[PDB]
């Protein structure tokens, strides 16, 4: 329950600012000194900045001097972290870390559960979604793999389900990946070769940032 | 910057087992002040990092037993005694003595399991597709062991490389296994250019390559 | 003075 909350995903233009916010419940801010970490996965864990939050002392990393700007507010219990000038590097998952409340010798620690930030141009765009059936001449085994191709969306996330969720044993869906500045996935299915074609195989996307949700049914 | 570097960079181990981490930092990391502020964090997927040892040897409030840290100066080990299920994920180490503070690179403490050949799929694309001038094709493998696998495509028996798109899972949390999609977009015309398209899996579970195909004649 | 940053945990005085 005691834990650091940080604020949603954000979508923001290159040469925009944006605001991030780590908020303490159950603890005392003024208790604690705060670390920001910025995380991609390529290029991995990296430390952001330091800020004891009573007194607004700071020190940053040198690649961070000039894009992060750490703030807190004690009376909200909230810490801030601005980044400036935004480009496609800035894309990333921004942690806050608080490590304080030492009476002695035991202390606390607590991480925020991350906040998504995407730098980009692009503009809400909901996928084009695509049946993928085995090929006319595909003998059929004891098992079959069906899937589907959902193309050209932005931003994520989109969900996909099979059968309104009646069919959830043996599903994957795929992390998306960046194709022409949009984004792709597909999602397969696995059933039993006798229950296809002759019962309907359905996927179920959705995509929350343009209202739309889609059916796609799996023909031969 | 201080460097840090892990190795391995991926181990697989058996529940019940052992498991032994080593960072190396490219200078010395004693802080002026005596100590030497060398950290160690599990990152579970979707969750942020979790402090496990502060201070090269001191395991954090909840952190059990089977978990000690040690060394001095540059080099430094995590070692897990009887690996259990939860301590599943990617091990960082990280070096606070001297700005900048930095990461190491990460080593992913894996599950074992029984080797296991992929179930290879290929799917041309949709009358749908090829409406709005798209054509991808795609293929899935699934349900794989051990993680590494090569994919290539070829079309009319010749390897194409560019404009081929890859997505993996994480590790199955139910059998362990692995899955891979691999994605080929083309134009609608480079499409309608060949008949044969072919999908080739290379897996330790056989010298011989997983061949799907299909023909678009047909 | 100047205050470095520090990976130790803020101290707190005691809670009665
Ligand atoms: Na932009
Ligand atoms: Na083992
Ligand atoms: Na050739
Ligand atoms: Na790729």
């Amino acid at each position: 329950e005691v834990q650091l909350q940080q604020s949603g995903a954000e979508i923001v233009r290159s040469g925009a600012s944006v605001k991030l916010s780590c908020a303490a419940s159950g603890f005392n801010i003024k208790d604690y000194y705060m670390h920001w970490v910025k995380q991609r996965p390529e290029q991995g864990l990296e430390w952001i900045g330091w800020i004891d939050p009573e007194n607004g002392d700071i020190a940053y990393a040198p690649k961070f001097q000039g894009k992060a700007t750490m703030t807190a507010d004690t009376s909200s219990n909230t810490a801030y972290l601005q980044l400036s000038r935004l480009t496609s590097e800035d894309t990333a998952v921004y942690f806050c870390n608080g490590r304080g409340g030492m009476i002695t010798t035991d202390f606390f620690d607590y991480w925020g559960q991350g906040t998504t930030l995407t730098v980009s141009s692009a503009k809400t765009t909901p996928p084009s979604v695509y049946p993928l059936a085995p090929g006319s001449a595909a003998q059929t085994n004891s098992m079959v793999t069906l899937g589907c191709l959902v193309k050209g969306y932005f931003p994520e996330p989109v969900t996909v389900t099979w059968n309104s969720g009646s069919l959830s044993s043996g599903v994957h869906t795929f992390p998306a990946v960046l194709q022409s500045d949009l984004y792709t996935l597909s999602s397969s299915v696995t059933v039993p070769s006798s229950t296809w074609p002759s019962e309907t195989v359905t996927c179920n996307v959705a995509h929350p940032a343009s209202s739309t949700k889609v059916d796609k049914k799996i023909v031969p | 910057d201080v460097l840090m570097t892990q190795t391995p960079l991926s181990l697989p181990v058996s529940l019940g087992d052992q498991a032994s981490i080593s960072c190396r930092s490219s200078q010395s990391i004693v802080h002026s002040n005596g100590n030497t502020y060398l950290e160690w964090y599990l990152q579970k997927p979707g969750q942020s990092p979790k402090l496990l040892i502060y201070k090269v040897s001191n395991r954090f409030s909840g952190v059990p037993d089977r978990f000690s840290g040690s060394g001095s100066g540059t080099d430094f080990t995590l070692k897990i005694s009887r690996v259990e299920a939860e301590d599943l994920g990617v091990y960082y180490c990280f070096q606070g003595s001297h700005v900048p503070w930095t990461f190491g690179g990460g080593t992913k403490l894996e599950i074992k399991r029984a080797d296991a050949a992929p179930t290879v799929s290929i799917f041309p694309p949709s009358s749908e597709q090829l409406t709005s001038g798209g054509a991808s094709v795609v293929c899935f493998l699934n349900n794989f062991y051990p993680k590494d696998i090569n994919v290539k495509w070829k079309i009319d028996g010749s390897e194409r490389q560019n404009g081929v798109l890859n997505s993996w899972t994480d590790q199955d949390s139910k059998d362990s296994t692995y899955s891979m999609s691999s994605t080929l977009t083309l134009t609608k015309d480079e499409y309608e250019r060949h008949n044969s398209y072919t999908c080739e899996a290379t897996h330790k579970t056989s010298t011989s390559p997983i061949v799907k195909s299909f023909n678009r004649n047909e | 003075l100047p205050t470095p940053p520090t990976r130790e945990p803020k101290k707190v005085a005691v809670v009665r």
